[PDB]
């Protein structure tokens, strides 16, 4: 049931403290490190078919 | 002995005295106080409404 | 001898301003 | 020492007011006072009327409302039925349009 | 080599799973704790004016739970309510007239 | 019922403004992160044909 | 009472205790200025809108909601910063016979109008207490 | 007057958003992660992208 | 001035007993004049700092709290 909304940090709470934006920029890296490992995972998997 | 008498009209001896002199208490701690069903008044030293 | 000890009220709350909103909430 | 019932209230602290006496009179008063003001805030007084703010008055004000609604949706939903089987029933808002320009509303 | 990194990916897993219920939990504390210090903070900026919009909030509210709709009372008691709102009061005196419900 | 505790625990504390302490603003797990990740820091191929 | 304002602060029991006689809220209510018993100001029941309609008990056992709740909201705000706040408050041990002439000849509702301003102040100063502690949660 | 308040070598951000939009409708990570039902129920989307 | 409380008459969520604060207080608003009760509270919070006086100054107080920030 949970709310795709729960993660965002409106617009002025980052401004009165200002590491939620830093926190906000932790989870966009985290984010590209999970897309990275997906493409290796398919990247190994095609391999394997080919030899 | 002492008898925990509970009512006001009546002849007494002593009073237990309230918390009047207090200590310190940090934030956190009256935060988790304040919640209902953990929130005690004491009328004696409240004011009258 | 024994002493009678009278001890001050010490009450929680009952109502939340001075009517209990879950069943007021229920009905309306 | 037998019970002696303390008669009025000050009757200690106008005997050498102490801060002790002032602050034991000032308890057991309030506490008198709240026990009193509770009791009529939730019940109220000895009559009643539904027209009443306390706790139980309120509350049996929106009961009796309560009901009535539930009828008034009963006498509603007969309506609907009755005009269903081509036998025309009144209703609450009314007949709407009459037979004229516009047509006759309070069909199915 | 495939099924050793899917195993220690199953592995890794839960440990994030449980961060991120941890993460959802202080994220709805700290919206809580955010309600609070904007009350303290309009109380403490203009209190008159706060204390009066919390009273008006409060009685609101309950009208609002108890199923109560309408105009306030004291508002419409009075005679200037009246000497105001002329032409509404005009245009529905004739519409109720004319349908013969007056 | 927030704004009613809210308040509640505004008015009706017998705390004087003095008495009430500062809270945390660091829980020892994230000091204890903050030095273990200080010490691990502080130990811390050109593409060949 | 003014040694014990000057020694213990915002703790009013000690303060009383120095003075012997005397009830914590009645040291609040004279480092105020304000009387007692609550007849004595809007005694009737037009210058206090709804107080008229407030209920009370008849020739017997006053009880004072006015008074009690200002001494009550103005024991918990370190009476220095008190008697910054206001020039009501007394401020010296010689500053009292001053400050009562100064007060005198003022209106029954000018008492009402101070002690109430004063109060509502303290509740702002507090809130603006929490308010900072709540911040301090939120980092 | 529209156009200089969007952009605001800033030129050509509204084709890149317009694209990158469009390419981000078709979910290509949630289909390729795990198949025919995915892709089945998500044809009409990828088909108009 | 005005009814205060008595404005809402049907619904009044006050309570003599359990909010004694609240009620008093809601009487009370009415006499006031605001603009001296936003004069006094600013004196005493600025009373209030310069007492302790003798960035977030205020989140960060103690030595430590900076370094770890």
């Amino acid at each position: 049931h949970s709310h795709p909304s729960d993660m965002v940090i409106p617009d002025h709470l980052a401004e009165l403290i200002p590491e939620l934006y830093s926190f906000q920029q932790l989870v966009d890296s985290e984010k590209r490190l999970d897309h990275f490992i997906h493409l290796r995972n398919l990247h190994m998997k095609r391999m394997v078919a080919q030899w | 002995k002492v008898v925990d008498i509970d009512d006001p009209d009546m002849m007494v001896d002593s009073f237990t005295m309230p918390n009047i002199s207090h200590s310190n208490i940090d934030y956190q701690t009256l935060l988790a106080n304040s919640d209902h069903a953990k929130f005690t008044i004491e009328p004696g030293v409240l004011p009258v409404g | 001898s024994i002493v009678r000890n009278y001890k001050p009220l010490i009450n929680r709350l009952k109502h939340y301003n001075g009517y209990d909103i879950n069943y007021i909430s229920k009905i309306g | 020492p037998p019970e002696t019932k303390l008669p009025y209230p000050t009757y200690w602290s106008d005997k050498k007011a102490d801060t002790d006496t002032l602050l034991y009179e000032q308890i057991i008063q309030r506490d008198k006072i709240n026990k009193y003001s509770l009791i009529r805030e939730t019940n109220g007084y000895d009559p009643f009327s539904i027209y009443g703010f306390s706790n139980k008055e309120y509350i049996s004000r929106l009961w009796h409302t309560l009901k009535y609604y539930q009828d008034l949706k009963n006498t509603r939903m007969k309506s609907i039925t009755s005009t269903s089987q081509k036998i025309p029933s009144a209703s609450i808002w009314g007949n709407g349009y009459s037979g004229y320009g516009n047509g006759i509303t309070n069909t199915t | 080599e495939l099924n050793e990194n899917a195993r220690e990916l199953e592995q890794i897993k839960p440990k994030i799973a449980l961060q991120d219920k941890e993460i959802t939990s202080v994220l709805s504390n700290l919206h809580e704790s955010n309600k609070r210090y904007r009350f303290f903070k309009k109380i403490s900026e203009d209190p008159v004016k706060a204390l009066n919009e919390c009273i008006a909030s409060t009685s609101n509210a309950l009208k609002v739970l108890s199923g109560d709709e309408g105009y306030n009372e004291d508002m419409v008691r009075r005679a200037n309510f009246y000497k105001e709102n002329e032409a509404m009061l005009r245009e529905n005196i004739e519409v109720i007239l004319s349908n013969g419900r007056m | 019922i927030s704004s009613n505790d809210a308040f509640n625990m505004l008015s009706l504390t017998t705390v004087p403004c003095d008495r009430i302490e500062k809270s945390r603003l660091f829980s020892e797990k994230t000091i204890r992160y903050l030095m273990q990740k200080q010490h691990e820091m502080k130990t811390q191929k050109p593409l060949t044909p | 009472l003014l040694k014990g304002i000057q020694e213990f602060g915002a703790d009013w029991y000690k303060v009383a205790k120095n003075v012997g006689n005397k009830s914590p809220e009645q040291c609040i209510l004279r480092f105020l200025q304000l009387p007692i018993e609550d007849k004595f100001l809007y005694g009737d029941g037009n210058g206090l809108g709804p107080l008229k309609y407030a209920p009370h008990l008849p020739f017997s056992k006053s009880e004072n909601p006015v008074l009690s709740t200002i001494a009550f909201l103005v024991g918990l705000v370190n009476p220095k910063t008190v008697q910054s706040m206001t020039q009501r408050a007394i401020q010296s041990a010689e500053s009292i016979k001053s400050q009562k002439e100064e007060i005198s000849d003022q209106k029954p509702i000018e008492h009402i109008k101070e002690g109430s301003e004063i109060a509502i102040s303290s509740l702002g100063y507090r809130s603006h207490i929490f308010a900072t502690n709540e911040e301090r949660q939120m980092n | 007057r529209l156009l200089n308040l969007y952009n605001d070598n800033n030129r050509h951000n509204l084709l890149n958003d317009v694209v990158s939009f469009l390419f981000s409708a078709i979910p290509l990570q949630q289909v390729l992660s795990q198949p025919s039902l995915l892709i089945d129920q998500f044809s009409p989307v990828i088909s108009q992208s």
